């Protein structure tokens, strides 16, 4: 009875992060000691002619970019965990996340590490023009 | 190829808006083409809903730098027999809005001591996961119509980890600077942990120099047994399955090859003091 939601190579690396004090930390740690990042995500098929922007309603990858279904880059998402947030809401799921192509290999890691500008609403870093 | 862990246990016949899904897999059909996913014009997001997401399957098989196993080896757990506290779970079943997986109902420990926690899952909503009460039942069988009582003598789940910590603390803190539980069939026990147990590197107490057992999440700090009163969650503890050591048949039968003064009373404390009494005649006895 019920659903599969997952695959067996996260199996490690998501019972790791479900029990850790600090996930992100956990997950940072994980991928030093050599594990493989988190599969599995919802990475989406678009036009690749978006605004760029980190999160959205619909995709907007620019040619920079891929663009997922939000709550699939999210750690605690999909480890089923609490949220760092003040009110333990997430600010990914219901959006989609657009991540550089050169980090679209990890983009749970990108979206722990990464901060979006609130001026622009790009990626510090990848895209942000206020700098 | 797929696993149990993190199954989804609703009876919601779709799959989820590719905005809200966790996973590849979970999202709809619908929204399947060309190897990805696509976001269709008009199709919304669910804003109500309420999925049970099932902690069955966890695999601790991790090497990490600076993390320290939590199962561990025959050899290991000989040496810290001091640390030894037998444990198991009596589960009850998920119903009416999910079904397909076990919530903890009564934990039971070598101490003697058992605790009855409220039936309580992991709800994933639009918004985030909502640890909260579910509806249950016990399994069916006259061999579970002792659980039918404890359905409704639940603690809430803050209560019983704090209560956990307190009589792992009172225990160990003359005998130990951890724990090693002992488990018979691991998989239900390793799953109910997730409600009571943090893991993280080794780290020494707040008010010495002995090694952290507990932590607290009132002030994300960390407490040896001596100094862990208040504190909610066991905090790097060690485990060892009995079962994986050769043994045929269940639990009692193997148990009363060495030993007949623990009669089956047929409760949670009853099988972890039989694991604990079977593994200590295993490595101590003749
Ligand atoms: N029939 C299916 O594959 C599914 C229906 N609902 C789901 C939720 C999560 C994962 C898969 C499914
Ligand atoms: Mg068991
Ligand atoms: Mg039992
Ligand atoms: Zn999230
Ligand atoms: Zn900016
Ligand atoms: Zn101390
Ligand atoms: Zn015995």
């Amino acid at each position: 009875a019920g659903n599969a939601t997952e695959v067996p190579a996260n199996s490690t690396v998501l019972s790791f992060c479900a029990f850790a004090v600090d996930a992100a930390k956990a997950y940072k740690d994980y991928l030093a000691s050599g594990g493989q990042p988190i599969t599995n995500c919802v990475k989406m098929l678009c036009t690749h002619t978006g605004t760029g922007q980190a999160i959205t309603v619909t995709p907007e990858a620019n040619m920079d970019q891929e663009s997922f279904g939000g709550a699939s880059c999210c750690l605690y998402c999909r480890c089923h965990i609490d949220h760092p947030n003040p009110k333990g809401f997430c600010d990914l799921k219901g959006k989609y996340v657009q991540i550089p192509t050169t980090c679209a290999n990890d983009p749970v890691g990108f979206t722990l590490k990464n901060t979006v500008c609130t001026v622009c609403g790009m990626w510090k870093g990848y895209g942000c023009s206020c700098d | 190829n797929v696993t149990g862990l993190f199954k989804d246990c609703s009876k919601v016949i779709t799959g989820l808006h590719p905005t809200q899904a966790p996973t590849h897999l979970s999202v709809d059909t619908k929204f399947k083409t060309e190897g990805l996913c696509v976001d269709i014009p008009g199709i919304p997001k669910d804003m109500t809903y309420r999925r049970l997401i099932s902690m069955m399957g966890f695999k601790m098989n991790y090497q990490v730098n600076g993390y320290p196993n939590m199962f561990i080896t025959r050899e290991e757990a000989i040496r810290h027999v001091r640390a030894w506290i037998g444990f198991d779970v009596e589960g009850c079943h998920a119903t009416r809005e999910a079904v397909g997986t076990n919530l903890p109902l009564q934990l039971g420990f070598s101490t003697g001591v058992n605790l009855v926690a409220v039936p309580t899952g992991y709800v994933d909503t639009p918004n985030n996961t909502d640890f909260s009460r579910v509806s249950a039942k016990p399994p069916p069988g006259d061999q579970f119509k002792h659980l039918i009582p404890l359905m409704y003598k639940g603690l809430p789940w803050n209560v019983v980890r704090i209560k956990i910590v307190q009589m792992l603390s009172d225990t160990l803190k003359n005998l130990s600077d951890r724990v090693v539980f002992v488990l018979w069939a691991h998989g239900f026990e390793l799953t109910s942990m997730k409600y009571f147990v943090k893991i993280g590197p080794e780290r020494t107490c707040c008010l010495c120099d002995r090694r952290a057992t507990c932590f607290s999440t009132a002030s994300d700090t960390y407490a040896c047994w001596h100094h862990s009163i208040g504190f909610d969650y066991v905090y790097n503890p060690f485990m060892i399955d009995v079962q994986q050591w050769g043994f045929t048949g269940n639990l009692q039968s193997n148990h009363d090859l060495y030993c007949q003064v623990h009669g089956n009373a047929h409760v949670a404390s009853c099988d972890a003091i039989m694991t604990r009494c079977l593994a200590v005649h295993e490595c101590f006895v003749k």
